[PDB]
């Protein structure tokens, strides 16, 4: 039971600034699936409309260039730890299930298992917390 | 003409004076002491009549304008309470001082006789 | 419209630029105190009454006499002390530093720098001794100054087309200045003759560089257009008392917004100056309006009351 740690923060993620391409969502990418493509051809639209536009296209091409590359990161970190919590959704389903089935079919005595029930009761207690 | 016109210097020091709550207490202490007659607490008003005589300007106001505009203004920018509450208690025992330094029985009977 | 009260007499309030190309309205403002012993400059964010964010602050020595926006991250503060300053945001920890200074910008003992106004990587300043600075991003000391530029309080200066200038003085006189000039004295004077009323304010229009608006003591605007000869080409009645700000809209500027000392904020809607319906946007109660700022639908003024007030849909 080491498996369930929250110093990782897993859930918790660092937004970078994102000074542009902020209005740009993620609703026609989304089964927690974001599909890297329906955000390209999005903010390719973009750049192309801003370099029609005719404002100082070649300097700020970079800025898109590197908010691209890390939105695209950004896109598959969200993927992996989706995965992640969902795996250690399913592992802890299964550790319960296995938890209750010993607890009801057990005919040993409890006097000598009262140790394992504390251990498990201060196990879980940080975890409820 | 502290070393530029008067009336801006003049107020360039109270501001300067301003700053703070030991010097703001102190020199409305000072004011509420020199408002005091020297015969202790009726007529001959604590002050020269040709204060401020020379420049122009209004004699004595500029002085209770300033420390009402302190008092209603810069009371945010004290932390410690107890130098607030000093300040507030200054503040009203010069509204004090001030305020019982004024002839009513005089006044009238003039207005009427 | 709504109030936020934030604890301060709030002296100067500017938008944060928004970055080339955003479709997002401003959001990020900052502002400089004064009348505290500790005045400050802080900047803040609105949510989508409003919730606002103090992202951070920073003390500044002296009362803020003026503030702007140098770029998304660099802000220029005018200090009482004649201190000039550039202030830098940083937004990875929201915190503010500063970059750059010139202490000694305005000088008799200390003298009161009056207005600045910024053209990156320039840094115009004007201040009570006269002085006329031209600054440079990372240069130690001014490219130029003109030493005792006028023998009257400079007020206010604005860009003209760079390296010309325009300054207002405590004698109603609009002086034009370039940097790259012999001598003190100004290449044109223009002026409202009688009274010669202190003009505190000046905005050069966004699209017309030969036309500016200015602000009086008396409350009152006038438009001006440098070609036209020495007086206004309009003199418009407006405040009871002085009039602290003037701005065009930046991308209307049909639309121009001015704020008095007597407790309001107007906005003049001309929809032209040379090249009218005028509508007073803050409540009957208001002290001096010290400061205001337009950027697309957005308006944001500070008070002597210790307020802010917002609105983000001037439009709509």
């Amino acid at each position: 039971f080491d498996f369930i740690n929250t110093d990782y923060k897993w859930e918790e993620i660092p937004s970078p600034h994102f000074t542009y391409l902020k209005d740009l969502d993620l609703g026609p990418c989304i089964g927690v699936h974001y599909d890297i493509r329906k955000a390209q051809e999005i903010l390719a639209l973009k750049r192309k409309e801003y370099e029609h536009s005719q404002l100082a296209t070649p300097e700020f091409l970079e800025t898109v260039e590197l908010e691209e590359k890390v939105l695209i990161e950004w896109l598959t970190v969200r993927n992996r730890a989706n995965l992640l919590l969902t795996a250690r959704l399913n592992l802890l389903q299964a550790w319960a299930n296995l938890l209750l089935v010993m607890i009801e079919s057990n005919d040993f005595k409890s006097t000598p298992k009262m140790a394992f029930l504390l251990q498990a009761l201060q196990a879980i207690l940080p975890t409820l917390e | 003409n502290p070393f530029p016109g008067p009336q801006e210097c003049m107020e360039m020091m109270f501001r300067e004076f301003g700053t703070g709550f030991e010097q703001s207490n102190a020199f409305i202490q000072l004011l509420t002491t020199l408002l005091v007659p020297p015969e202790g607490l009726n007529d001959s008003v604590p002050f020269p009549e040709w204060l401020g005589s020379s420049i122009r300007t209004l004699g004595i106001e500029p002085y209770v304008d300033f420390v009402f505009d302190v008092f209603a203004n810069r009371t945010k920018d004290i932390s410690d309470p107890s130098q607030l509450r000093i300040l507030r208690l200054s503040c009203l025992d010069f509204v004090m001082v001030c305020l019982v330094t004024f002839n009513e029985d005089l006044i009238v009977l003039g207005h009427e006789s | 419209i709504y109030a936020k009260f934030v604890s301060q007499k709030i002296s100067k309030t500017r938008w944060r630029p928004l970055p080339p190309g955003s479709l997002q309205t401003a959001e990020t403002f900052a502002t400089g105190s004064w009348d505290n012993e500790e005045n400050y400059i802080s900047l803040w964010s609105i949510g989508d009454e409003g919730d606002h964010q103090l992202l951070c602050d920073i003390r500044h020595h002296g009362d803020v006499m003026d503030l702007q926006f140098f770029d998304q991250e660099r802000i220029v503060a005018a200090s009482s002390t004649g201190c000039v300053t550039v202030f830098l945001h940083h937004p990875n920890n929201q915190t503010l530093s500063v970059n750059q200074q010139w202490t000694t910008a305005h000088y008799h003992s200390s003298a009161p720098c009056t207005g600045v106004v910024c053209n990156n990587p320039e840094i115009v300043t004007v201040g009570e001794d006269g002085r006329i600075n031209l600054f440079r991003a990372d240069h130690k000391e001014a490219v130029r100054t003109i030493d005792n530029a006028d023998s009257s309080t400079l007020h206010a200066v604005t860009f003209l087309r760079t390296p010309e200038i325009l300054t207002v003085n405590s004698i109603g006189q609009l002086k034009i200045w370039d940097f790259r000039q012999q001598g003190n004295e100004p290449s044109q004077i223009l002026s409202l003759t009688g009274d010669r009323v202190p003009l505190h304010c000046v905005d050069r229009h966004p699209n017309q560089q030969h036309v500016v608006a200015t602000g009086g003591q008396d409350g009152m605007l006038s438009i001006w257009d440098v070609r036209q000869g020495t007086m206004p080409v309009s003199l418009l009645k407006a405040h009871e008392a002085e009039m602290w700000e003037v701005h065009f809209h930046p991308s209307n500027p049909e639309h121009l917004f001015t704020c008095s000392e007597d407790g309001s904020l107007w906005h003049w809607d001309a929809s032209s100056w040379l090249s009218i319906e005028i509508t007073s946007l803050l409540p009957s109660r208001s002290l001096s309006v010290n400061t205001l700022d337009v950027l697309g639908p957005c308006l944001v003024c500070g008070t002597d009351a210790e307020a802010i007030y917002v609105t983000r849909h001037l439009f709509s």
